[PDB]
RNA sequence: AAACCGGUUGAUCCUGCCGGACCCGACCGCUAUCGGGGUAGGGCUAAGCCAUGCGAGUCGCGCGCCCGGGGGCGCCCGGGAGCGGCGCACGGCUCAGUAACACGUGCCUAACCUAACCUCGGGAGGGGGACACCCCCGGGAAACUGGGGUCAAUCCCCCAUAGGGGAAGGGCGCUGGAAGGCCCCUUCCCCGAAAGGGCUGGCGGCCGAUCCGCCGCCAGUCGCCCGAGGGUGGGGGCACGGCCCAUCAGGUAGUUGGCGGGUUAAAGGCCCGCCAAGCCGAAGACGGGUAGGGGCGGUGAGAGCCGCGAGCCCCGAGAUGGGCACUGAGACA
């Protein structure tokens, strides 16, 4: 599979004319192709540690880069929203957080925060033994007993412990919580969920966030609750 | 196959035909179209069968009812021509599936919902007449 | 299978009855079909597992002797023997040539039964007593 | 199906009727005054002037609110280039600009006007042969449009 | 620069056509010093015919063998012919076919499949077999290819369990706008997994220099199988939008629809059996002509006109013409 540079996603931090005709294609991993950046692109164009694809692939193949608590030795590994990126020989820890200008940026985060990931619940399924499988925004799954799975609804958020494989906390989608827009145009805006128009399709409901007097609107699919008035994890 | 009712039932109740088969009026997911005043046993019906419709509806007018369980409806809209700064009224005839419980005539205005393909030319089904539409509004909640 | 001899692709005829040109010269392998594989009434059950699209498998009953006949009036399942086919309402040629299809009436040792399964697609004859 | 290719930038300055005696006389006067190589240079200068004037016309045609975030930076950029002398003049005065203001910003013209060359053609020869330094670097293009801040940093070898 | 000029009269005002002046594209003539930037160049012409060379490999950390150097513990290094895995369905070309769900925009699949990768939960037990390279012989002009012997596997197969599918009945529960779906219970029939394999280090034991291995445990690591979701690719459906001609007015008979089936991964006259007469058309059917569609490009002050709609990107189709299949997740390559 190839990725022509013209068909590369528009938000990617690469030049559109100066360069080759190809771009590094993400390797079908734990995100969306159009909402993720390959690890080699992160190493070469986002952190500037490697000057070529060869040097970036060397750095990745040594195992110096860790994504969400797991060493990633594939240079095409997708990196997406809220992922924790950890550099081993340097000790620097970033979170892939929504950004107003670059649309997705690596912001440094504390080491205590590096083991948590805020994952937006994307759906629920019934699996064998009567258990509930929660599907999150990046394709991750969690199988839980039916009673705990009953009270978690779609579009909720869970702060999830990567190291324990557990749900550290659950943040339900209620009016007045703090939410961040993770998608289109109004990206990166943090504000209070204060207004909803419930369309017939729940994913397409109109949501309005407020930051003092700053009112932005999106659809319900494009927001993620990151807690009450103070965000649980450092996003900015 | 079809039984009429003196009053229109609701989404959910079960009515047993003279054959003894019980038909439960299914929720089609459209809250602003009332179920018909008759119940059929058709397994391709969206009200009394397993047929599933999408959220694409259209207002059409019935032109020809002579095929069995189908009709020819006309679709009308307006197209803008920029060079003349003027409009043109366009139309296109469509073939749709009319269930047994929903009796239609030429000139009638009905609603059609898109489904999976049922024949060579039919992929829309009559969900109800225009008199079966009720008013519907979204939920509007704000934080003071 | 996926055979060009049993192509399931589009027609060249418009709804207005006129012809239309061929957008694609070759026949897609994805649009190919296969010949009928309904069982023939025989002396022993012969089953054949076939590879299909995407590497999945389909069990074909190339010859059928026994039927899983269900008596709802007893709520019981019995593995009966098919003496003959009484009728094939979809096509009488099936019963005439002793082929078993869905909706076919079969005279098994428990009585008359309607075939409630697709024997060419399921590989078994599930039947319901009448 | 169309592939974009670059077009001539002096077309907006080039006239459509070259065989007018009055137009030929004025163009010949300008060419001889500023020592231009050919008519293409004069037409390029006129194209620059036409861009400036049409930008002024467009900003005038926009409303006051739209014009507000663009009017001051536009005049500031013209002043910094050296085409306009007062950056706070009204916008409609920009409509009356002249190509001689643009021709004055040529490096050869500035080398002649600073008295560094015996003539305008000698200034062109200096810039071509590379004896003109702009803030330390050799600028060898006689048609370079020097800005106001770089005007005083012109030297000879 | 939102421009006019020459021409019909003996002269005059009109109409109205033709020419001039500008830009762009193709070919052509005369002439031609340098540099930079750019996705220019058998498209506009035969999808006409081709000599010659090159244009998809990689992996010894899947596997046995052979050869050479080194060394004693259990091998180290290098090479060879192969088996085996993965890839070759991407990438490159061109514009015949196509007026079409081809293409574009906006939506679907609750009617579907998907190797590689991600995550969550679970599993990896017993047994068997063959074919290369190779050795001994060849056959054939070459292409290619035969017999015997013999060592392996992450090669091939059986067994068990897990799991899966069909039919039927029931249900708190899940998703979702809506269950023909998921989960749970019940019954029968049917199909039916896996490589604990490689490496590293440690431990123990068997074994022998005619060996440099085999076995049992542990940790690390790359792997294998099942269930669910995602990801990616793909199949399919829908509404609308974009050519000329009436010196083309009636067209259609599997044609239009219904019912029951077969096939498919999956809906569908996709195909089949029966039933009805339906379907399209002057809001232009049908017929003919032209053409790959789009982003886009040239020109004009603009509306607009044109396609130089060749080159660059996206989708489509094709590989001398016409057909049909194997393998495989995916081709009718
Ligand atoms: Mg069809
Ligand atoms: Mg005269
Ligand atoms: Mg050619
Ligand atoms: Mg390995
Ligand atoms: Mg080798
Ligand atoms: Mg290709
Ligand atoms: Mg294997
Ligand atoms: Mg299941
Ligand atoms: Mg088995
Ligand atoms: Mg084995
Ligand atoms: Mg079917
Ligand atoms: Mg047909
Ligand atoms: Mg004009
Ligand atoms: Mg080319
Ligand atoms: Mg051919
Ligand atoms: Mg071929
Ligand atoms: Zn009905």
């Amino acid at each position: 599979v190839h990725l022509r540079k013209s068909l590369a996603p528009y938000w990617w931090p690469i030049p559109r004319k100066a360069g080759g005709v190809w771009a590094v294609r993400p390797s079908t991993g734990p995100h969306s192709l159009e909402y993720s950046l390959p690890l080699a692109v992160v190493v070469r164009d986002v952190l500037r540690y490697a000057k070529t694809l060869r040097e970036a692939r060397y750095i990745i193949s040594r195992g110096y880069i860790k994504v969400d608590g797991v060493v990633r030795k594939d240079y095409k590994f997708p990196i997406g929203l809220m992922d924790v990126v950890e550099i081993v020989p340097t000790g620097e820890i970033y979170r892939v957080v929504p950004d107003e200008a670059k649309y997705y940026d690596l912001k440094p985060i504390p080491s205590s925060e590096a083991a948590l990931k805020p994952l937006r619940v994307e759906g629920k399924t019934a699996v064998s033994g009567g258990r509930i499988q929660l599907h999150f925004h990046d394709g991750r799954n969690l199988i839980l007993p039916p009673d705990v799975g009953r009270q978690i609804k779609t579009f909720d958020t869970v702060v999830y412990d990567l190291e324990n494989k557990a749900i550290k906390t659950h943040l339900p989608l209620r009016l007045g919580q703090l939410a961040v827009v993770t998608h289109g145009g109004n990206i990166g805006f943090v504000g209070q969920f204060f207004e909803v128009v419930w369309t017939l399709k729940r994913r397409q409901s109109v949501v309005a966030l407020r930051k003092g007097e700053e009112v932005r609107r999106t659809i319900l699919d494009y927001i993620m609750v990151i807690g009450t008035e103070a965000p649980v994890v450092k996003i900015s | 196959t079809v039984v009429k009712l003196q009053s229109r039932p609701k989404v959910g109740d079960v009515v047993t035909l003279p054959d003894g088969k019980k038909v439960e009026v299914k929720n089609i997911g459209v809250p602003y179209v009332l179920p018909p005043a008759a119940v059929c046993d058709d397994p391709l019906c969206p009200w009394h069968g397993h047929l599933k419709i999408r959220l694409k509806l259209l207002e059409v007018t019935v032109e020809k009812v002579r095929m069995h369980k189908a009709a020819v409806v006309t679709h009308e809209w307006v197209h803008y021509l920029p060079k003349y700064n003027r409009y043109e009224r366009r139309r296109r005839r469509m073939r749709v599936r009319v269930p047994e419980c929903i009796e239609v005539k030429p000139g009638d205005k009905v609603i059609i919902a898109e489904t999976r393909p049922l024949s060579k030319t039919i992929a829309w089904v009559v969900i109800g007449k225009k008199e079966d539409v009720v008013e519907w509004k979204a939920k509007h909640e704000t934080l003071p | 299978m996926k055979l060009g001899a049993f192509y399931k692709g589009g027609d060249l005829v418009k709804p207005s009855g006129g012809k239309k040109g061929r957008v694609r010269k070759t026949k897609k392998k994805a649009l190919g079909g296969g010949p009928p594989q309904i069982p023939k009434l025989g002396e022993e059950d012969i089953r054949y597992v076939e590879r299909v699209r995407g590497g999945n498998h389909k069990v074909r009953l190339r010859q059928a002797r026994y039927a899983n006949v269900y008596i709802p009036k007893e709520r019981r399942h019995v593995k009966a023997k098919i003496l003959s086919i009484v009728s094939s309402p979809s096509n009488p040629d099936y019963a005439r040539r002793n082929y078993i299809v869905k909706g076919a009436i079969i005279q098994t040792e428990v009585g008359k039964a309607v075939v409630t399964s697709r024997p060419g697609q399921d590989g078994v004859i599930n039947a319901v007593l009448i | 199906g169309g592939l974009k290719k670059p077009k001539k930038k002096y077309l907006a300055g080039k006239p459509k009727k070259i065989w007018n005696k009055q137009l030929l006389l004025e163009e010949l006067q300008l060419m001889g005054e500023y020592g231009l190589r050919n008519k293409k240079e004069l037409w390029l200068a006129r194209a620059r002037l036409k861009w400036i004037v049409r930008r002024a016309r467009a900003l005038l045609s926009m409303t006051a609110e739209e014009r507000a975030p663009l009017e001051v930076p536009f005049k500031e950029k013209l002043y910094k280039m050296g085409f306009i002398e007062d950056p706070n003049v009204p916008l409609d005065r920009i409509l009356s600009l002249d190509v001689r203001a643009i021709l004055e910003r040529r490096l050869q013209t500035l080398v002649f006007r600073m008295g560094l060359a015996k003539s305008i053609h000698h200034a062109r020869q200096l810039v071509v042969h590379g004896h003109v330094l702009v803030a330390g670097r050799r600028v060898t293009s006689p048609g370079f449009l020097v800005p106001r801040e770089l005007e005083d940093k012109i030297t000879i070898e």
